[PDB]
This record gives structure tokens, C-alpha cells and sequence, in this order.
RNA sequence: AGGGGCGUAGUUCAAUUGGUAGAGCACCGGUUUCCAAAACCGGGUGUUGGGAGUUCGAGUCUCUCCGCCCCUGCCA
RNA sequence: GCUUGACUGCGAGCGUGACGGCGCGAGCAGGUGCGAAAGCAGGUCAUAGUGAUCCGGUGGUUCUGAAUGGAAGGGCCAUC
RNA sequence: UGAGCCUUGAUGUGUAGGAUAGGUGGGAGGCUUUGAAGUGUGGACGCCAGUCUGCAUGGAGCCGACCUUGAAAUACCACCCUUUAAUGUUUGAUGUUCUAACGUUGACCCGUAAUCCGGGUUGCGGACAGUGUCUGGUGGGUAGUUUGACUGGGGCGGUCU
RNA sequence: GAUGGGGUUAGCGCAAGCGAAGCUCUUGAUCGAAGCCCCGGUAAACGGCGGCCGUAACUAUAACGGUCCUAAGGUAGCGA
RNA sequence: CCAUAGGUUAAUGAGGCGAACCGGGGGAACUGAAACAUCUAAGUACCCCGAGGAAAAGAAAUCAACCGAGAUUCCCCCAG
């Protein structure tokens, strides 16, 4: 059944046993086998169920290694924000014509920002934005006054998180070929502003279980 | 009467008690049973009434040694 | 209730093995049928004992085997005179009865089984080769001239 | 108190279990026969207790706002 | 229209009760609000809208802490 | 025969549609004589639409990839979620085959001039029954008590701040 | 006795504080029978055997019912 | 089958009585709480067992608190 190339990813990790993170990102560097450079899967398992509505959590995190993960940034701002926001680097700044052109279909941007003013304009965009999860909600942090940190902020290495309905936590990290003591600065990083995002009411272990994974390698658990 | 021939535990009196704390006068009886001991040294079944609670020692002192305090104490076997 | 086994009681084990075990099965089963004693300290050590003397028996007995292997096994060659076979096979046999008589003289006692004549019953006269098991691992070795009588 | 439970057409009770609330009888009509009654249909009857979420979209899942419940439980 | 005085510590002197108690109170201290200010505000036009103590719960507190350091528990304050 | 997890397999139709398209990322890939596509029933299940792959056969093909679609796919993975199935791990629930505890108000012998008792032999039952501690339920069977005051007598009615 | 919360302190810290191990206080996952809930049966078991409306050629009355409560509303016989 | 149970002798000892005091095994209710359940009465009355002129207790796994004391019993304080 299971071919070769299948047979020797499980043959490398035996995940029926817990690891520690000194072996677990030794084991990811190993594991990078593909054509194409891959992006570490982060695989990390709440004990919150995200079935209670009060328990929701959404948050934000700006990583200093970064992911590699286009971040073209789409802005919705007028006035000095525009030019903060243009001189920050953003890709796209505009306001009715940006979002007429998102109508359009010109969808050549990975993030998108938006001022409180620009709210009523992205508002319109929500049958768009919204499905994708593009839409900017104040809760990450991407509906600020100050659009010219966010446009910082992002650029590098922002990540963004949203928990499911089965309280599972899918994010990355960064990329495969990130240093291994980088990467475990980067999920450590990661960790903490996950401690912080915690309720209270919920009477169980934050998190299940940790676990990292490539395009196609193997979950390694993280102790 | 209720008496362990080896340890000597007899019926002791208590109280019922209750959510209400109400106290009516009850008795506690030992957990006696009667038992064939075997005694190697006579080759022979000897029946005791014991308690629960001398089953214990008669493994741990040895049946000999039991049956020897008793017949300073003195009975009928 | 720790008890030393005194035979192979189902999957217990067998002979001589203390093994922690319900009350109930000793208490009232394996003592009074005399299928075990409790382990207790006494009694363990002296099953120890039982142990290490019947070890000493085996030790004696080996030791004592070697003894009278070495007293015959060194050369110790003997000698028997039967009627000349006139250049060839010596007439007659020699058997367990005379092979017997010929050690007893010459020093160490075997009996008539434990002789071990491989080479038939020794028939012709010459040089021949006959060995000894006094004991189930001793190896004997004797050489036997035979002479005219 | 705590753990299970229930409140859908005037009559009750099914369900769906995110995508889609019928039947019951009462009523008015229509069929059916030579005619009546019985039967057979059409049709007029709904916010799934209520409120807010979750959601592309939930009477359905959740939080619950409660009434009415069964089990269970405590010394101002 | 603007606001939180439906303020905190207190309180001269009175009222009404056998008592437990209940009621009224200028003024003082600290911080407020409304007024440009004088000033007014310690809930509501007033008189009903209520329940002692014990026991237990919650928060606060350098009060206590059974040899000593803690702690438990108790006390005080707030409060059920 | 229970209830568990552990792993593995399988399971994911409102619809549009590629349609047996869980959940969420990763993901432009995918992917591979090591059985390319295939071709033959291994298919069993299932919506009977489909799904996974006895294995044999053939030898590089295979496939992210429109449109609608929540929507982009059992093409891509961690591994999980539901439906679960098997598999590994644990307490128990009965049934049975036992005897050795225990029971025998079964038989026989003795103590023994004895329908008691004890001991022995034997049979039957048997880890039950039965008893102790703890515990839920039941319990006028038996107890200890309560069951107000005002009031044109009392009760009834009314009243109690 | 799963898990969680506290107390204590080896130690680390200028000290703020943190806190190993152990002991200890507590939270109570999992297991758990009868009973109760539930499903039936049983009245020579304890017990129960009403109202409402319409309907016979004068009326009346209601068999013939219908309706509600209810579980079901008194038969034979007897009856101031 | 030995044995054991049992049986027959012979030696000793105990039997009962008696006031209170003492130790131990059991152990009320009236009453008080202005009722009455916890509680009180009260381990009292009473019953039973045993002992002595006394009995019982008794030679620290006791207290203290960083100073120390040094078996038990009894009295006065501590102290309502
Ligand atoms: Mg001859
Ligand atoms: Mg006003
Ligand atoms: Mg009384
Ligand atoms: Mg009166
Ligand atoms: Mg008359
Ligand atoms: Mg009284
Ligand atoms: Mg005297």
C-alpha cells in the first residue's frame, strides 16, 4: 500500500512516544525531503474547546526570524497614514479604488490593513475578505491608528492564529531551512503569547499537546 | 460469648449517630470466625473462634506460638 | 504470605522457590496437604541449608570420583594370563568376573556394570585399550597387557 | 442546591439532528353515489417557550432568559 | 446641559423608644460634581418597600499565630 | 461477555459540482519498474452514486489547479474529529470445572448405658451460603416528641410585620 | 483517588520573589448494587363506580348518544 | 497403628457471708433548657465482676520553652 518515499517518513519518526524540543527540532531539520523548500506546520492541540463561545481566542505575533511567507500588505488608509503606510513599505495603499479593484479580482496581496475610517469601505469587501479570513479585525491587531507599525509589524515575520471548532492550533513558525535554534526561539515566542490568550473558566490543560511537522514530514511531539 | 480466643476482642458499645447527630446506644461485635487450625507439631485440626483481625497475627507469630500464650491465659482445646 | 515451595505446585514454580502468594492458598491448602511450609526466616534458611548441603553431597561425590580416577587413570597398566591363543586369538574371552578381580587386587574397587569393555569382549591377545566409567561425567582410561598363561 | 428533562398550527404529537417544522382532530370547501351519511381530497391553521450568539446560512449546536419536570441535598 | 455627593472619615446639639434601637443634624477633614460666581449636592416631596443573634461563605487587613519561623484558625474591615 | 485507551484501517451527499468533497493548517505541486496510467471483482460497504487497493497483468505515467463552490478535493501532508471496525493495554460481570476454607438440622464409627455435644469416616454443597465492618434503600415493627396565640367560652372563620 | 488548588522549604535570587524533593491540607476523574425514575401486571390488593349537551308522532324523559373530569363513573338485586 | 480425646484414682485450691470505701463490665429516665430532638441530668441511679485494709495510680516515647523541671497520689491556688 504505502510506497516507499511514505514508508521511509515514518520510519524516520516514531511519534507513538513523546520528545523533547533539543531532539524534536533536530528531528524536523532531517525530515526536510521535497523538491520545493518547505514551511514548518505547527500541530498543537488545546485541551479549551472552542465549542464554548467565551473560550474563543484570537491573537497575533510578531516573530524577529520570520517565516518567509508572502506578506504582501494591501492597506486601506487616507491621508498621512497613506504615505506612513507607503513609506513602511506596504505594496498597496488605497482606499475606494483598492477595494474596487479587490471587486475586480486583483487579489495580488497576502494581508490586508485597515484604519477605523477604512472600516466602512473594507465592510463592503466582507463577502470577499471574510471567507478568506482576510478580513482586519481589531482583536490581531490590524485595525489600528497607527497603520504604519502594522505595515512594520507585519512585513517580516507576523503571524496570525484563529482557533477551530475542534480547538486545534495550525500555524507555522517559519521555514524548514531556519536555523534550529531559531526555530525554537520562534515557537517559544509563539508559546507565550498563547499563555497570555488563555480564559480562565476553562477547568483543563491549555494545551493537549504540541507537535511540529513539514509539507510532508512527520509530527514530532514537543516537550 | 462473642470472645476471640486469640486476641480477646469482645462486643464494645457505641452510638448511632445520624445527620441530626442523634445518639442511641448500639454494639460493636468482632468479626469472629471459627477456624481449623492446622498445628503441625500435633498433626492435627484445632477449631478457634478468631476474629478477622487474629487471622492476621496467626501468620505472623506462628501457630505455635499463638496456642502457647493461650494456654497461659488457659482453656479447653 | 510468603511460603517455600516444596514441590511443583502449578505455575508457582517448582522445588525450593519463595514467591509471594494469597493468604487462603497456604493458610489452608498447601501446609495441611504438605504441598509447602511458610518461608518464614527460619525455615527459608534452613531449606538454604538443604540447598548448599546437597550441593556439597554433589561436590563430595564428583570430588571423590576424580580420586579414584586418577588412582587408575596414570598408567596403572595390569596384567592377566589366560591360556596362549598360539600366535593369534587368544582362545577364550575375558569378561566382567576377571577384570573386576584384576582392579580390586591392584587398588580401586569398580563393579562388573560399570566396566566398560568397547572393543567386544576382548578376544584376541595384544596391547588393548579399555576404559572406565566410575562416574556419569568420569572419564577413565587403562591399558591392559595380556600374557600367556 | 446538584445531575439528568421538557415547553411546534385552536386540538396534541412526530421529527429534522446547520441546508428541509409534518400528521392528528375541529372548520370551510371539493369529490363519491339515484340521494343521505360514512369515507377520499383540496385549503385556511407556526416565530419548534423565549432572548442572544455561532454561523455563508441554526426552530436544530452553544451560551443561556424562564416556566413547567423527574431524580437526587443540604443544621443562618 | 453637564454629571455621579446614591462621596470617605467624623460630628456640636436634638428627637423618639423600657430596651434592642430608630430618626434629624449644622459644622469639620479628605477628595469630588454642577455653576462665572454667591452657592448647592452625604440619593429620590415626605411618611411603607422589611428580619436581631448564632453558624457558615467571600474580599481586604502587619491584629493574633500554643517551643521557634510560617501556616491553619481567630480578630478587624468590606460583604454574602 | 463487559465498559477503556493505544495504534491502525475505514467513515465523512445541504448544493454548485470533480463529487461518499469531516476539521484545520501545510501545500504548488503532485509524483514515482521499488508493481506509471492502466487491465482483470480483492473489493466490502454504500446515496448504490461511490470508496479503498487479494493480488495478477502492463510498464511512466500520475496528478494542486478554473466556473459556481462554505469550498476546492480520501492529488498534497501533520495527525486528529465524527461514524466507527480491528488491534494492544485494565477492572470487573456472569457461567463452568475444581477442592482445600466454609456449610451439612446426609450416612456411618467412637466418646457412650446418649435423637445433646465433640471427634473420626464418607457423601453433598462450595468459594457460594452465612457472618463482621462500612454503606444505600425500606421500616408506626418499636421509641422519643412536636402539633402556636389572640379571640364578648372554645372550636371554625379571621388576625399576627 | 485521576486531576487541580494551597501550606511548608532545599535551593536560586542584592531582595522582590521563585521554588526541587518530602511531608501535609484539600479538590473528587474513574468504578459502583438495590432503590427511585421508567415499562408492565394485579381490585374475594387498599380503594373508586361524577358532572355537561343533544336526542322518541302533546309534552315530559333520553334509550341512541355526544362531551368533559377521571382510572372508570353503579350492573344484578334491593330500596323512605 | 501409634497417639489424642475420654476414663479412674490421689493431692492441693476455690465455693458462701459481710456496712461503706476501690477497680472494672453494663448503664437510665424524671428533670433543666420555662416546649423539645443536639446538649443537660450523667457515666449519676441501678445491675454485674473482682480485690484490699485501703484500693487504684506510679518511676516520663512527661512537661516546659532555648531557661529549666524530673514517678504516682492528695490539698490550697492558678480559675469559673
Ligand atoms: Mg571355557
Ligand atoms: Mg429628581
Ligand atoms: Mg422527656
Ligand atoms: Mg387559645
Ligand atoms: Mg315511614
Ligand atoms: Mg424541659
Ligand atoms: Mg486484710
Amino acid at each position: 500500500k504505502l510506497t516507499k518515499r511514505m514508508r521511509v517518513i515514518r520510519e524516520k519518526v516514531d511519534a507513538t512516544k513523546q520528545y523533547d524540543i533539543n531532539e524534536a527540532i533536530a528531528l524536523l531539520k532531517e525530515l526536510a525531503t521535497a523538491k520545493f523548500v518547505e514551511s514548518v506546520d505547527v500541530a498543537v492541540n488545546l485541551g479549551i474547546d472552542a465549542r464554548k463561545s467565551d473560550q474563543n481566542v484570537r491573537g497575533a505575533t510578531v516573530l524577529p526570524h520570520g517565516t518567509g511567507r508572502s506578506v504582501r500588505v494591501a492597506v486601506f488608509t487616507q491621508g498621512a497614514n497613506a504615505e506612513a503606510a507607503k513609506a513602511a513599505g506596504a505594496e498597496l495603499v488605497g482606499m475606494e479604488d483598492l477595494a474596487d479593484q479587490i471587486k475586480k479580482g486583483e487579489m495580488n496581496f497576502d494581508v490586508v490593513i485597515a484604519s477605523p475610517d477604512a472600516m466602512r469601505v473594507v465592510g463592503q469587501l466582507g463577502q470577499v475578505l471574510g471567507p478568506r479570513g482576510l478580513m482586519p479585525n481589531p482583536k490581531v491587531g490590524t485595525v489600528t491608528p497607527n497603520v504604519a507599525e502594522a505595515v512594520k509589524n507585519a512585513k517580516a515575520g507576523q503571524v496570525r492564529y484563529r482557533n477551530d471548532k475542534n480547538g486545534i492550533i495550525h500555524t507555522t513558525i517559519g521555514k524548514v531551512d531556519f536555523d534550529a535554534d531559531k526555530l525554537k526561539e520562534n515557537l517559544e515566542a509563539l508559546l507565550v503569547a498563547l499563555k497570555k490568550a488563555k480564559p480562565t473558566q476553562a477547568k483543563g490543560v491549555y494545551i493537549k499537546k504540541v507537535s511540529i511537522s513539514t509539507t510532508m514530514g512527520a509530527g514530532v511531539a514537543v516537550d | 460469648s462473642r470472645v476471640c480466643q486469640v486476641t480477646g476482642k469482645r462486643p464494645v458499645t457505641g452510638n448511632n449517630r445520624s445527620h441530626a447527630l442523634n445518639a442511641t446506644k448500639r454494639r460493636f461485635l468482632p468479626n469472629l470466625h471459627s477456624h481449623r487450625f492446622w498445628v503441625e507439631s500435633e498433626k492435627r485440626f484445632v477449631t478457634l473462634r478468631v476474629s478477622a483481625k487474629g487471622m492476621r497475627v496467626i501468620d505472623k507469630k506462628g501457630i505455635d506460638t499463638v496456642l502457647a500464650e493461650l494456654r497461659a491465659r488457659g482453656e479447653k482445646y | 504470605m510468603q511460603v517455600i515451595l516444596l514441590d511443583k505446585v502449578a505455575n508457582l514454580g517448582s522445588l525450593g522457590d519463595q514467591v509471594n502468594v494469597k493468604a487462603g492458598y497456604a493458610r489452608n491448602f498447601l501446609v495441611p496437604q504438605g504441598k509447602a511450609v511458610p518461608a518464614t526466616k527460619k525455615n527459608i534458611e534452613f531449606f538454604e541449608a538443604r540447598r548448599a548441603e546437597l550441593e556439597a553431597k554433589l561436590a563430595e561425590v564428583l570430588a571423590a570420583a576424580n580420586a579414584r580416577a586418577e588412582k587408575i587413570n596414570a598408567l596403572e597398566t595390569v596384567t592377566i594370563a589366560s591360556k596362549a591363543g598360539d600366535e593369534g586369538k587368544l582362545f577364550g574371552s575375558i569378561g566382567t568376573r576377571d577384570i573386576a578381580d584384576a582392579v580390586t587386587a591392584a587398588g580401586v574397587e569398580v563393579a562388573k556394570s560399570e566396566v566398560r569393555l568397547p572393543n567386544g569382549v576382548l578376544r584376541t591377545t595384544g596391547e588393548h585399550e579399555v576404559s572406565f566409567q566410575v562416574h556419569s561425567e568420569v572419564f577413565a582410561k587403562v591399558i591392559v597387557n595380556v600374557v600367556a598363561e
